[PDB]
RNA sequence: UACCUGGUUGAUCCUGCCAGUAGCAUAUGCUUGUCUCAAAGAUUAAGCCAUGCAUGUCUAAGUACGCACGGCCGGUACAGUGAAACUGCGAAUGGCUCAUUAAAUCAGUUAUGGUUCCUUUGGUCGCUCGUACUUGGAUAACUGUGGUAAUUCU
RNA sequence: UGGUGACUCUAGAUAACCUCGGGCCGAUCGCACGCCGGCGGCGACGACCCAUUCGAACGUCUGCCCUAUCAACUUUCGAUGGUAGUCGCCGUGCCUACCAUGGUGACCACGGGUGACGGGGAAUCAGGGUUCGAUUCCGGAGAGGGAGCCUGAGAAACGGCUACCACAUCCAAGGAAGGCAGCAGGCGCGCAAAUUACCCACUCCCGACCCGGGGAGGUAGUGACGAAAAAUAACAAUACAGGACUCUUUCGAGGCCCUGUAAUUGGAAUGAGUCCACUUUAAAUCCUUUAACGAGGAUCCAUUGGAGGGCAAGUCUGGUGCCAAUUCCAGCUCCAAUAGCGUAUAUU
RNA sequence: CUCUCGGCCGAAGCGUUUACUUUGAAAAAAUU
């Protein structure tokens, strides 16, 4: 007997059928539109869609005014609408079945970090996050992945902290301004 | 300076003749400011001497902004050495512990039990 | 960590042995022991031969 | 095993205690007293995990042990005392009073009473019996023996008790239009009037209630306790009055004082 | 995501098994910068074990003539701290393993109107018509003499 | 009297009994002292009985894998039932005496096997299923194998005792002591599994107890079992190469853009490390926070496998033998996943 | 679906008995 926990689960799943095309020329699209490291975030983000869509599909085969239906189903949709992937206009379970991965793609910190025009590209807003640059609201995320919610949107910026941002000098630059 | 205090979870805890608080402390450049500069920075704002507070597990939040640990402020140093626990009372300097391991305590323990009567005391 | 490094550096040529640390005459005796009772490798030329 | 399990593991406690899963190994393990195990609140964890007095169970011990803590009027010093239903705990350091009862949820409440109310209390009658010469005898559901009750007084009645003297005050009948609050299954805690009862012989009676809403449950009658005379309580309610919220009233009720608030 | 690729014929379709593939366990090889959690002598041998530790315990409130310490006030039995020892309680919990065990165990359901129960909590505790302003003998710790190679022996 | 669904229940009355190995009816201890020798307030400990609590133990109903190369079994020696008793905490062939001849079985008894402790649960998952569950929760069982007791409320107790069987320790040879399937640790076994560390601070348990103790438990150590996040570069100019758009029928021009590729230049940003201080904690460590140093081949250098018969991936090179074809060896190039990736075995 | 006694109803026999379906009570946590 421990007073630990040993609840834990796997993210992603592997595709089945190894080498295929049409999915590998995907997937590296995917990484080179959003600057992923490897597969196994395409197949992390491709597993909670997955998740989602068996949740909705679980819920439409209820009737109508099955209470779990209207509970399950509107916090489900309040969720995808908090992290900005459905329209405010949407609130209908069957447009759960028609997303896509570049949603929760989109919705990303790096994703974010490039559009807001903090960043040149999408690889240096992974770098820029993974190097204590930017803050949401007035938290130093170093995590590219973190999915930011449309009340945390307005609120991405540079860290008080960062050279880029309040302004004390890097390494470099100060090793270099003290040789002359 | 820049180091400000603030009590969030505060309670007048009568029972254990004390009040007890959250203490979030903001520095947003320096290091994780030790804990007896929160105590003359608590005794300043409860009016008091810095002897009977006592704070303890702070953790600095992920950026460095801020750091949240727990306080309590005693009525009396009387209270204090009651109510306390032995090793956050040692922290101050109030309390000194014995200086011997748990394999010497229970080897000694185990050779005089093979002795009776008063030559139980010359064991070492 | 040096302890760390040190059974790394050791893990090219000896890959799964482990490290006594002999400091002390507790630690003498702990590896006398060790020595006293421990599985004994035959090695074939001088065991055939009397020597 | 050979004898008596003194430990508890925290897994295996009762749920409504609220007890997290990485504080321990073990669940404070109530002794032996006025109620069931499944069915009480220790001290310690009415003392710290409820009201926060205390962050350790050894500062437990220490409120307690300066004889500041009563359950019906009597010092309890022991911090695993098996407190239960209608129990009155009274801190006079502090000038508290509490009673424990349930939640809509099924979890003991911190109830706030007056001080006028703290000198009574409520107990369900669970056996009459006469014993020798002729002495009529009355055991509740808290383990008190009263001697010489009134002769009206049968079994599933309700009495009102007198904390300071230990003599009967008044009590209630079990009766249909009449209020009653759940102690068990899974309608604990809520809180109606009787409209019905079953009669099952060799078996457990059923009784229907109906809430104040127009909400109709039935319990077993082991799981019925009197709490007031018709439709008005004889002891103070929670703030929710034993109405159980559907999940989605609870989720409107809350955006709504997210709204109001906020 | 209710998914495929190949293998017998000169060539075609089939049956039919297999190979690849994916997951989960054990092991193992090569490699390994950071950080959070985290299983871990079960499988074979319920095989065999050196050494150390794992179970003890005192409040104002059972027994203090150990100066082992320690103030009175002096006829005041005993200030107070208190090792030892007697007495009481615990040691039937916890921890380990899976050998046994196949309507046995075990789960759900019921019963004790067929039983016991330390303790806690409540009741009862002048309900008996018949030296007490206090009863008796011991035995430890302690002092002293010892036996045996050897024991938590005496 | 009172109760239950039902008492031979509870309570009542009478005649008595009441075990010396004996049933209650207080020769106990502390703290404050006060009233009219007598009256006393809080407690502590004991205690017959009844209730309660924590159980425990016997029963009720339903539910388990493989085997007929196990078809009849139990019954003298209790197998099924009856009466009376014994014993037990109690109901009962539990045991005894005498009777009755019963009881179970192809709806699979009885016997044997299981790499069988049982559940909660795990993997897969359209659904039905199939496979797993020694293992932290609940219930059982055991302490080398059997057996029998003592104390106690509770044990057929093994960190209690007494024997025998198997092992094994010390000895002055007369004697004495034993039981890691507790925590470490060792040997053996094997494909296969960590430190003879620190602490009662946490969680809780026990005791006369606020105070002592706890290899329970917590904490570090070993740990690529497994799961989470996540570095190994980014940008600008320059030079070529594409692709748009303006002007030209086109060639062409675009200080017109945009996108790539560099034995090309450039300083900006930083961790990995090294190392003060806090913080952490029982004391530490780690993390988190912060000084200082810390990057150009940023040598601070990513691996593991597979490809020239099909899923992803070759019209390649050099040695070596055999009669241009052709056994063995070392490479290049490409593809895949990536701080991970092959293999064996089992299983789905 | 009814026959009696007590306040249009409550008690009683149920109506051949089942298999089936539904409801209600009750049914550890952890895991999902």
């Amino acid at each position: 007997p421990v007073a630990r926990s040993w609840v834990c689960r796997k993210t992603y799943v592997t595709p089945r059928r190894p080498f295929e095309k049409s999915r590998l020329d995907q997937e590296l699209k995917l990484i080179g539109e959003y600057g992923l490291r490897n597969k196994r975030e395409v197949w992390r983000v491709k597993f909670t869609l997955a998740k989602i869509r068996k949740a909705a599909r679980e819920l439409l085969t209820l009737d109508e005014k099955d209470p779990r239906r209207l509970f399950e189903g509107n916090a489900l949709l309040r969720r995808l609408v908090r992290i900005g992937v459905l329209d405010e206009g949407k609130m209908k379970l069957d447009y759960i079945l028609g997303l896509k991965i570049e949603d929760f793609l989109e919705r990303r910190l790096q994703t974010q970090v490039f559009k807001l025009g903090l960043a040149k590209s999408i690889h240096h807003a992974r770098v820029l996050i993974r190097q204590r640059h930017i803050r949401v609201r007035k938290q130093v995320v170093n995590i590219p992945s973190f999915i930011v919610r449309l009340d945390s949107q307005k609120h991405i910026d540079f860290s008080l902290r960062s050279p880029y941002g309040g302004g004390r000098p890097g390494r470099v630059k100060r090793k270099n301004a003290k040789k002359g | 300076d820049t180091v400000t205090i603030r009590t969030r979870k505060f309670m007048t805890n009568r029972l254990l003749q004390r009040k007890q608080m959250v203490i979030d402390v903001l520095h947003p450049g320096k290091a994780t400011v030790p804990k007896t500069e929160i105590r003359e920075k608590l005794a300043k704002m409860y009016k008091t001497t810095p002897d009977v507070i006592f704070v303890f597990g702070f953790r600095t939040h992920f950026g460095g902004g801020k750091t949240t640990g727990f306080g309590m402020i005693y009525d009396s140093l009387d209270y204090a050495k009651k109510n306390e626990p032995k090793h956050r009372l040692a922290r101050h300097g109030l309390y000194e512990k014995k200086k011997t391991s748990r394999k010497q305590r229970k080897e000694r323990k185990n050779r005089m039990k093979k002795v009776r009567g008063t030559a139980k005391a010359n064991v070492g | 960590d040096t302890r760390k490094k040190l059974s790394k550096a050791v893990e090219k040529r000896f890959p799964h042995d482990k490290l006594l640390l002999l400091d002390t005459q507790q630690e003498a005796g702990m590896l006398l022991r060790q020595l006293a009772n421990q599985k004994q490798q035959h090695l074939a030329f001088r065991d055939r031969r009397a020597y | 095993a050979r004898g008596p399990k003194k430990h508890l593991k925290r897994v295996a406690a009762p749920k409504h205690w609220m007890l997290d899963k990485l504080t321990g190994v073990f669940a404070p393990r109530p002794s032996t007293g006025p109620h069931k195990l499944r069915e009480c609140l220790p001290l310690i964890i009415f003392l710290r995990n409820r009201l926060k007095y205390a962050l350790t169970g050894d500062e437990v011990k220490k409120i307690c042990m300066q004889r500041f803590i009563k359950i019906d009027g009597k010092v309890r010093t022991d911090i695993t005392y098996p407190a239960g239903f209608m129990d009155v705990i009274s801190i006079d350091k502090t000038g508290e009073n509490f009673r424990l009862i349930y939640d809509t949820k099924g979890r003991f409440a911190v109830h706030r009473i007056t001080p006028e109310e703290a000198k009574y209390k409520l107990c369900k009658v669970r056996k009459i019996f006469v014993g020798t010469k002729g002495i009529p005898h009355l055991v509740t559901h808290d383990a008190r023996t009263i001697r010489y009750p009134d002769p009206l007084i049968k079994v599933n009645d309700t009495i009102q008790i007198d904390l300071e003297t230990g003599k009967i005050t008044d009590f209630i009948k079990f009766d249909t239009g009449n209020l009653c609050m759940v102690t068990g299954g899974a309608n604990l805690g809520r809180i109606g009037v009787i409209t019905n009862r079953e009669r099952h012989p060799g078996s457990f009676d059923v009784v229907h209630v109906k809430d104040a809403n127009g909400n109709s449950f039935a319990t077993r009658l082991s799981n019925i306790f009197v709490i007031g005379k018709g439709n008005k309580p004889w002891i103070s309610l929670p703030r929710g009055k034993g109405i159980r919220l559907t999940i989605a009233e609870e989720r409107d009720k809350r955006l709504a004082a997210k709204q109001s608030s906020g």
